RNA sequence: UAUCUGGUUGAUCCUGCCAGUAGUCAUAUGCUUGUCUCAAAGAUUAAGCCAUGCAUGUCUAAGUAUAAGCAAUUUAUACAGUGAAACUGCGAAUGGCUCAUUAAAUCAGUUAUCGUUUAUUUGAUAGUUCCUUUACUACAUGGUAUAACUGUGGUAAUUCUAGAGCUAAUACAUGCUUAAAAUCUCGACCCUUUGGAAGAGAUGUAUUUAUUAGAUAAAAAAUCAAUGUCUUCGGACUCUUUGAUGAUUCAUAAUAACUUUUCGAAUCGCAUGGCCUUGUGCUGGCGAUGGUUCAUUCAAAUUUCUGCCCUAUCAACUUUCGAUGGUAGGAUAGUGGCCUACCAUGGUUUCAACGGGUAACGGGGAAUAAGGGUUCGAUUCCGGAGAGGGAGCCUGAGAAACGGCUACCACAUCCAAGGAAGGCAGCAGGCGCGCAAAUUACCCAAUCCUAAUUCAGGGAGGUAGUGACAAUAAAUAACGAUACAGGGCCCAUUCGGGUCUUGUAAUUGGAAUGAGUACAAUGUAAAUACCUUAACGAGGAACAAUUGGAGGGCAAGUCUGGUGCCAGCAGCCGCGGUAAUUCCAGCUCCAAUAGCGUAUAUUAAAGUUGUUGCAGUUAAAAAGCUCGUAGUUGAACUUUGGGCCCGGUUGGCCGGUCGGAUUUCCAACGGGGCCUUUCCUUCUGGCUAACCUUGAGCUUGGCGAACCAGGACUUUUACUUUGAAAAAAUUAGAGUGUUCAAAGCAGGCGUAUUGCUCGAAUAUAUUAGCAUGGAAUAAUAGAAUAGGACG
RNA sequence: ACCCACUCGGCACCUUACGAGAAAUCAAAGUCUUUGGGUUCUGGGGGGAGUAUGGUCGCAAGGCUGAAACUUAAAGGAAUUG
RNA sequence: CGCCCGUCGCUAGUACCGAUUGAAUGGCUUAGUGAGGCCUCAGGAUCUGCUUAGAGAAGGGGGCAACUCCAUCUCAGAGCGGAGAAUUUGGACAAACUUGGUCAUUUAGAGGAACUAAAAGUCGUAACAAGGUUUCCGUAGGUGAACCUGCGGAAGGAUCAUU
RNA sequence: AGAUAAGGGAAGUCGGCAAAAUAGAUCCGUAACUUCGGGAUAAGGAUUGGCUCUAAGGGUCGGGUACGAUCAACUUAGAA
């Protein structure tokens, strides 16, 4: 009501963030940024939640305002800076490097990385169009523009980003046979290597994507990054590479190892 | 503005107050296994009730379903786990076969009745309770406590306690104290 | 945990209700109250009124400081440390409270903006601006105030202000400084026809209008209008640029201009470095702030479909002057009768319009539930609406804002009567109103939010106090020895001991312990509590458990005394009239127990609302009879059977592993393909795929979906399967020593010296909408004066 | 016109109860807890009361629609023995 | 010697009709008047820049003698403007008030007419047996009251019955 | 005989006698009651001038085997 609103109530928040429902009414509500706030991950909820290097909001204001933490080189000591999908964190104390990527549950894993890796992101082409005076660019996931881009890169694709210059190094195009990660929804954490898309002109293409244990499922075309070729990814893939196994299964893996 | 804490009923009471059939059953009950009230006795049956009604739900499907095996499967490991339920009888309708003394047989006073430190359900219940126990080397002062089929192994009493050592006790130091006075 | 019981009768079986019975995050109230955890709390009546005090302000290295402020720099003579005040910039449109209004309205799920605004982030993004643009000009940077401050005053008073004197800006209001090339216009002049020119001006972005491009399934030829790049002027002729969407007049670009003319840095802090033609010469980093446009983000505004309680003792409603629509214009950020002008007569309704009522904010949800369901939802989350009732509006990106103004109305405050100031449905608190709801406490330590921002602020929030609203756990005693009374067994020797016993005691003992104090420590922003713990702290007259009842329903008195149809009891039947199992007491006993009863409302009971699942001859109820529209329902019938294969699940000895697993197997179970008259859409293309493709036993060459792109068409549904989506919290439920448990989402494991590691699942979540398989069941259409199909 | 046999459609009747029902009784009042062929109307303890009021029809008498307050633990059905 | 109906009379309670063009409260609304701010037509207090501009006097530079040129105190006067308060025209939004109208909810009322109880009141005895005239329905009329009578109907009859 | 009167407004009088007020037209709105025909001009409100315009409402002639020309009305509505 009356304007745009900046707090955000416990019980309210996403629930991949994983806060808990006691210690506070309010949770951390991201800043205005690159990425939609449900899709996001602030910097004091991945620091102190996910990592442990802190136990309050002032402790993640103190680490960030000596300029330590930068994401995707820049410093950004915002406590509340919307951190998304495969967005890297560089700590050059401790030299660590984390790519902000989902585990299969649904939720941002603690994904550590090496520096070759952290120097590069991916992002998924939104909507390629001219600019003024007839530059054509493209937009990705986190609102990034890159002018002059090759010409065959079209919509749903995937670039590669050079994270010290906003250029693109290659690019991967969108049809069967590709590796893909699902970001959004149910299946959100999967990866699941293309059989083919359903277009229905109107809304909302689907796409058929199967596992590697040949489980297959559908997915609409908003929640779908591909991240390479069958075989091969072009990241780092985290601990269990989007498998999605049952309960079952998954406690019996429990009891294998305990 | 808070979330607000979740809280819940433990037992409830039966429909008719006043039967000869119940009543005297519950209290034998009672006084073989040294309660204070019936509501103990209502929050075990409310309990075998909830497990009873998940077996149900869980029988009117099918065999080979995973929610039945996995959710049965765990059901029958809790219940095997705490003891109420012997290691052969593993098929879920046993799990519907149980009954109230099963449970009451699992409770702290009892196990320490039958393991003899106490020679009456009633001294078990006023030496839990004023803490001359420990389940493993922790006090434990709550009666209804549910061993877990491996604690029996480790109740035995505290060491901070009369009949674990190191002090006497309140009167008798008293009496310590009145006998030295004899002394002087 | 799918349960019934008492009451109509002289007795019976029924119908039928009354009463009982259990529960309530449903309240109130009575009595009583020891402990631990957790915790609602002026909603209901009055969205009634409010004393007082707080709840919104804010700075860095980085906008402005001569505080006649504090310091000491001693590096400084412009400043440069800190820093009140004030200007400036942001914020105050969030939060918090309440539920009055509101019944297709809100709201839920689901769409859309190819129909719009968007501060803030985040990522990109202005060489074009000296205007006769050769003195018009500061571009090592241009002007004017003004606050704070000094001083003079006013009034009874207010966060009231006047006059005078300074002074600043990222305040206002002006204003320049950077290429080149290319293309267009005009065009001097030479003058030729093939005609060429010197020179001048314009050409960023933003606004407004007009116009143009923004394309394309295929292949060649005939000549002209003039040759068109260059010629061997035969004409070889190509190169020709065109992105996206399902779809656009889209993105974008280009011409003609239009603008009272936007923007295109006169801003700030650190580091002070390189080149020399050594001048305060030229270059030069890391940031901050700002800035036009686009995108993004936070949103906002409208918007598609479907869904809302009770009423017909509301059946017709809307349209004067907006009702429904059309055209055009205004207005808006935009669509639109949103408004205006003209024009038409439309639009809704028994499939419940319109009107009325709601002791109606909606939803997530809550209580009770065998299933179905019934009732509630002011209230911890989301979304609305409101700030005493209306209306209007400034500022700003965002308000019809109220801890912002203006007016009226209603209440109401202070006056030295002139005048001034008001909005607790924010936090406490106070009057009222009531059956009904707490401290005018402490703190920013957590959770977060705002600011110029690590630092300040925050009655948001947290902590404690009151608190028998509800929930969780759980004391009020245990064990002996003596004295009686048993039940077997040794003796079977009279009735003698009785071992081992299960209870009772004007029998008696030592132990154990917490409630409660309390040194301490822990705890916490600081405390109080909790968990620990010195010392103290049970023996009964103590450290003493209540509430209701004892005819039945319905557990437990034919015990005693009093009363005598009186007093009274009794939810219902009933008790009481001088022998009361029912009143008042005592004794005893019973039910639940730190809780129990009472009132009211609601759920189950209630198959006494009946879809599941009632009854209608006589207990209440078939309309007097027939027709008949809406509504509901509606005969049968159209590919069946037979085969042949392929491969999945459950089995089955083999167990060929030591109660785990495999394969050749008899069978069942569900799938796919092919054939039996069985198209179960095909055109352009490409992969040509599985390929007659066979090179000697792994080689050179078949038919497009099995991989696509576009296509032409394409009977429509209902139903059902699967899947996407359906916020979290709640519900169910997996795991896990909160010491158990309600809970919570934690935790666990090591050589604990350096660390390692599992988690925080899953399910349900209607209906509507979306995609998908099936194609029985129920509808629908087709070729019959053939203006039918194939071709 | 009768008689016999049969058949369709009627008004009914007699006997039994497989069945139903509280019973009286019922070839429908059956095929209804083993609860679903299609469909219309009506009832929710007894009074107050088919009353009051408001509509609408009728010349009128009246008809159709149609409450509430209040009150009550029983009214009532079928059978049994007196 | 059971049960049982109604009038009338007393007492208490509930609701209804009711003259009073009743009353009060609340909502909505016609018409009239109409604050406020907003948009517009003006308006111009006041402040302020520029172009000048002339007179009268001071100073300075120059034929050095009158005289000539440039500056300073004075005050008219003229324009070119810019900012701009009060006030003001018209418009739309429109609070609020007045007077009516209408709807809704309570609320007074002489009197009238019901119902319910209570109470062994008065008068009869209508129904239950063939209830002593068989009961009941509809309709009409009448009578102190239950009720009676007429027409038609019903068996819930006192008849399942005369080949 | 005709009129006008401040403030009040039937206190005057048997009695509002007399006088005053109202009045036309257009638009809006119109109750009880009813013999359903009425009541009804119910009640009760608004508007009305001049000037300059706009709109609508007609006749008669004209077409191989949609329209044009011409002439003339007072009726209503609206706007400055
Ligand atoms: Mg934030
Ligand atoms: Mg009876
Ligand atoms: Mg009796
Ligand atoms: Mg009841
Ligand atoms: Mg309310
Ligand atoms: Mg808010
Ligand atoms: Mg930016
Ligand atoms: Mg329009
Ligand atoms: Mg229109
Ligand atoms: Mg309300
Ligand atoms: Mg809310
Ligand atoms: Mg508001
Ligand atoms: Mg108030
Ligand atoms: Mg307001
Ligand atoms: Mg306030
Ligand atoms: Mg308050
Ligand atoms: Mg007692
Ligand atoms: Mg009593
Ligand atoms: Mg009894
Ligand atoms: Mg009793
Ligand atoms: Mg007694
Ligand atoms: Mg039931
Ligand atoms: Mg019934
Ligand atoms: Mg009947
Ligand atoms: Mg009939
Ligand atoms: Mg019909
Ligand atoms: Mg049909
Ligand atoms: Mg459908
Ligand atoms: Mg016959
Ligand atoms: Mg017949
Ligand atoms: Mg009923
Ligand atoms: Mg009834
Ligand atoms: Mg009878
Ligand atoms: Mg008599
Ligand atoms: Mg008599
Ligand atoms: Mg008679
Ligand atoms: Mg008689
Ligand atoms: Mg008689
Ligand atoms: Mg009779
Ligand atoms: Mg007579
Ligand atoms: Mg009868
Ligand atoms: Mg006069
Ligand atoms: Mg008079
Ligand atoms: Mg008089
Ligand atoms: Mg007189
Ligand atoms: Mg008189
Ligand atoms: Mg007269
Ligand atoms: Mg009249």
């Amino acid at each position: 009501a009356r304007g745009p609103k900046k707090h955000l109530k416990r019980l309210a928040a996403p629930h991949h963030w994983l806060l808990d429902k006691l210690s506070g009414c309010y949770a951390p509500r991201p800043s205005a940024g690159p990425h939609k706030l449900r899709e996001s991950l602030p910097l004091i909820v991945f620091l102190r939640n996910r990592l442990k290097y802190a136990l309050n909001g002032r402790e993640v204001k103190a680490i960030l305002m000596q300029r330590h933490v930068k994401v995707d080189g820049k410093v950004r000591t915002d406590t509340t800076y919307p951190a998304g999908f495969m967005d890297v964190i560089t700590l050059d104390a401790t030299n660590e490097n984390f790519r902000l990527v989902y585990d299969v549950k649904g939720r941002f894993a603690v994904h550590r990385i090496t520096d070759e890796e952290a120097s590069y992101k991916l992002g998924k082409v939104k909507k390629v169009q001219l600019g003024k005076k007839g530059v054509p660019y493209v937009v990705t996931h986190d609102g990034r523009t890159i002018r002059y881009p090759d010409p065959n890169i079209k919509v749903n694709d995937t670039v590669k980003i050079d994270l010290a210059s906003g250029k693109i190094t290659d690019f991967i195009k969108f049809d069967a046979g590709k590796l893909v990660y699902v970001t959004g929804g149910r299946n959100l954490g999967r990866i699941g290597t293309i059989v083919h898309k359903e277009r229905h002109d109107g809304g909302f293409d689907l796409v058929h994507i199967k596992d590697s244990l040949d489980n297959t499922f559908v997915t609409r075309l908003n929640n779908v990054f591909v991240i390479g070729e069958q075989g091969k990814p072009y990241i780092s893939l985290p601990k269990g590479k989007g498998i999605k196994l049952s309960i079952a299964e998954e406690r019996d893996r429990r009891r294998a190892q305990q | 503005p808070r979330a607000p804490r979740t809280y819940s009923k433990t037992y409830s009471t039966p429909k008719r107050p006043y039967e000869s059939s119940r009543l005297d059953a519950e209290l034998k009950l009672a006084g073989e296994f040294g309660l204070k009230n019936k509501k103990e006795i209502y929050r075990i049956s409310f309990q075998l009730s909830k497990i009873r009604r998940a077996a149900r739900d869980l029988l009117t499907r099918d065999e080979k379903d995973p929610k039945r095996l996995f959710e049965g499967n765990a059901l029958i490991r809790r219940l095997v786990r705490v003891g109420v339920l012997s290691e052969d009888k593993k098929k879920l309708d046993y799990v519907l076969a149980l009954k109230v003394e099963d449970f009451l047989e699992r409770r702290l006073q009892t196990q320490v009745y039958k393991l003899g430190l106490a020679k009456s359900v009633h001294h078990a219940r006023v030496l839990i309770t004023q803490r001359h126990i420990a389940v493993g080397k922790q006090i434990v002062n709550i009666p209804s406590f549910m061993v877990r089929l491996d604690s029996e192994k480790h109740i035995d009493f505290a060491p901070t306690s009369p009949f674990g050592g190191a002090r006497p006790g309140r009167v008798a130091r008293r009496n310590a104290a009145r006998k030295a006075e004899a002394s002087g």
